[PDB]
């Protein structure tokens, strides 16, 4: 049994908490959707 | 199928588990293929059968094509829209970075969330879902990095 169930309204959140680095990263897309860093 | 986010919840003969996360608009549900591996969902008491996928991309959509068109700018923050398993659905502001590719650069967010976050919308400053979290890579110290994957949403099929 494989449900659903509503978690709220989808919007942007002003002031919100930031974080988070921004890396840049070479990276291959295989055909089942694997990513791997090369 | 009203409009917003939704838990993917799994349930046998104890209770459930949150296996993900995805996103109702305009009638059609969206996720990520590892949550649901492609299967047919219920909602309520109403089975939504899939309509579109793409392992590759590790989409699928339910009940119709796949309905989010909106893209990264390229260079300004974004929020993720985590709704983690056992916990209230919360915004986290970030500064994506970038999978490069030899077919071209994604934005990616580093940012590690349970497995059954997946899902989660990622979101610009108007509010509209630019992609979906959870298909990444784990970098050399262990922390994680997802793509923010997008579908295409198609033009109407001919009749
Ligand atoms: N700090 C971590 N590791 N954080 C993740 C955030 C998942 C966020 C949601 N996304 C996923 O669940 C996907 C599912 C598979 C999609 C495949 N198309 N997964 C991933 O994109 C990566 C891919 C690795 C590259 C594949 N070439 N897979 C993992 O991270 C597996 C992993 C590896 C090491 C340790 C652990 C898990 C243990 N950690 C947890 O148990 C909870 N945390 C996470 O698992």
């Amino acid at each position: 049994d494989m449900y659903i169930e509503r978690a709220g309204d989808i919007t942007w959140e002003k002031d919100a908490e930031v974080t988070g680095n921004s890396p840049r990263l070479d990276v291959a897309l295989d055909e089942s959707g694997d990513f791997s860093l090369v | 199928t009203t409009d917003g986010v939704y838990r993917v919840m799994t349930r046998r003969l104890l209770g459930s588990t949150q296996v993900g996360v995805g996103v109702m608009q305009e009638g059609v549900f969206h996720t990520m293929w590892h949550v649901t591996k492609g299967a047919a969902l219920r909602s309520g008491e109403g089975r939504l059968d899939p309509y579109w996928g793409d392992v590759k991309q590790d989409l699928v959509s339910y009940c119709g094509p796949w309905k989010l068109d909106a893209a990264w700018d390229g260079l300004s923050e974004v929020q993720l829209l985590a709704v983690p398993p056992g916990e209230r659905a919360k915004n986290i502001q970030t500064l994506p970075g970038i999978f490069k590719t030899k077919d071209g650069d994604i934005g990616a967010v580093a940012l590690d969330y349970p497995a059954g976050t997946s899902g989660s919308p990622i979101l610009d400053k108007c509010g509209r879902v630019i992609g979906l979290y959870g298909n990444g890579v784990v970098i050399k110290n262990g922390s994680y990095v997802s793509a923010i994957t997008q579908g295409k949403r198609e033009e109407e099929t001919p009749v």
